RNA sequence: GGUUGAAACACGACCUGAGAAA
């Protein structure tokens, strides 16, 4: 299956230097133009650069030109992306695409990768401290109860919250992190569950930061008042 | 000068087998080399639309787009609950090539009234110094609302944030998160927390509150 | 310049053209 495989990101200082690589599966990229599209947290698609199959000439966009260099390499069917000089700017999930063949698609870029997150920041890298939402609601209320668990003062983005093991995904809302004026990511998970769930169901929230090398398991339970 | 796409409307909200336009002028000649995509929220770009007009290999036939002069356009014929995501166009007749900024494509659904929840700070994080008071407006439409902190009868301002979901998946909602964060030593100098809500699904607004140590 | 060769430029072929056109 014809799959792009972007791989090199993570969280790098500004000025500092970060080399992406696009690992291909399915075709070889020596017969293909190969771009590299990124697409900054909330924000549109920005072409970036290209390397054309036989010739190797490159392009970059205007923001990038000099600071960025794309390359391909025939015998690894891997392309690369070295950035220098990097900015806040730059902040993005970087895609490699492939664009099609000619009589097939044009110029349409046919497959795109998943995408590798790139943050440019000077902030160190902080685990996230998890509070239980508890849920305010009884047992025999009678209603839906809503509880939750806090993510609160981590860096960089993601991180990810599931609720007892992955198990409960019936009714679970896991909003967006915002950045507080500190500086540092913060978010609520909460969910909804019959009231009559309570004690009979446990409710745990696993949330795991990867780029600290953080995993919580929070306990939230009905308050003992 | 490089060229510009210039994609309008920014976003849309429609119904399920709707008929949606959505429209990209180049600033200047690209030929026909307009391509059009679409991105699901968290996942890659997919061919949509290649050389303006031509439909890309597996897209439904309810995608069509077509070429008047600089003018670009992306129709859907008959909506459907998975045609809901970001669409793209993008040149590529000269380097470097652009894409426009994007439309994003919303179902439209009934007005839903928000289930507003309040939760007091655990007793953990008061232990750190700072206080967290949370409030929840779950499975709501639109998503336009208006949260509002009061404390003693005192509004709040510049010291809690907002976030709102993607619309769900099932039911078409929002929800809605406002974080009202506070010291600990401005936070046991009150007493009452209430969270004020107001959303056109509800006839007036509802009040969430709480008190320090209330249960 | 266009079309194509897995191919926007470079390269090969073809087409138009006085000339692929610095």
């Amino acid at each position: 299956e014809v799959q792009l495989v972007e791989s090199g990101g993570g969280l790098v200082q500004p000025g500092g230097s970060l080399r992406l690589s696009c690992a291909a599966s399915g075709f070889y990229i020596s017969y293909s133009s190969i771009h590299w599209v990124r697409q900054a947290p909330g924000k549109g698609l920005e072409w970036v650069a290209s390397i054309s199959p036989y010739s190797g000439s490159t392009y970059y966009a205007d923001s990038v030109k000099g600071r960025f260099t794309i390359s391909a390499d025939t015998s690894k069917n891997t392309a690369y992306l070295q950035m220098n000089s990097l900015r806040a700017e730059d902040t993005a999930v970087y895609y490699c695409a492939r664009q099609g063949y000619r009589r097939r698609s044009g110029r349409g870029f046919d497959y795109w990768g998943q995408g590798t997150l790139v943050t440019v920041s000077s902030a160190s890298t902080k685990g996230p401290s998890v509070f239980p939402l508890a849920p305010s609601s009884k047992s025999t209320s009678g209603g839906t109860a809503a509880l939750g668990c806090l993510v609160k003062d981590y860096f960089p983005e993601p991180v990810t919250v599931s609720w007892n093991s992955g198990a409960l995904t019936s009714g679970v809302h896991t909003f967006p992190a915002v950045l507080q004026s500190s500086g540092l990511y913060s978010l609520s998970s909460v969910v909804t569950v019959p009231s009559s769930s309570l004690g009979t169901q446990t409710y745990i929230c696993n949330v795991n930061h990867k780029p600290s090398n953080t995993k919580v398991d929070k306990k939230v339970e009905p308050k003992s008042c | 000068s490089d060229i510009q796409m210039t994609q309008s409307p920014s976003s849309l909200s429609a119904s399920v087998g709707d008929r949606v336009t959505i429209t990209c002028r180049a600033s200047q000649s690209v030929s026909s080399a307009v391509a059009w995509y679409q991105q699901k929220p968290g996942k890659a770009p997919k061919l949509l639309i290649y050389s303006a007009s031509s439909l890309y290999s597996g897209v439904p036939s309810r995608f069509s787009g077509s070429r008047s002069g600089t003018d670009f356009t992306l129709t859907i014929s008959s909506l459907q609950p998975e045609d809901f995501a970001t669409y793209y166009c993008q040149q590529s007749y000269s380097f470097p090539s652009t894409f426009g900024q994007g439309t994003k494509v919303e179902i439209k659904r009934t007005v839903a009234a928000p289930s507003v929840f309040i939760f007091p700070p655990s007793d953990e994080q008061l232990k750190s110094g700072t206080a967290s008071v949370v409030c929840l407006l779950n499975n709501f439409y639109p998503r336009e609302a208006k949260v509002q902190w009061k404390v003693d009868n005192a509004l709040q301002s510049g010291n809690s944030q907002e976030s709102v979901t993607e619309q769900d998946s099932k039911d078409s909602t929002y929800s809605l998160s406002s974080t009202l964060t506070l010291s600990k030593a401005d936070y046991e100098k009150h007493k009452v927390y209430a969270c004020e809500v107001t959303h056109q699904g509800l006839s007036s607004p509802v009040t969430k509150s709480f008190n320090r140590g209330e249960c």
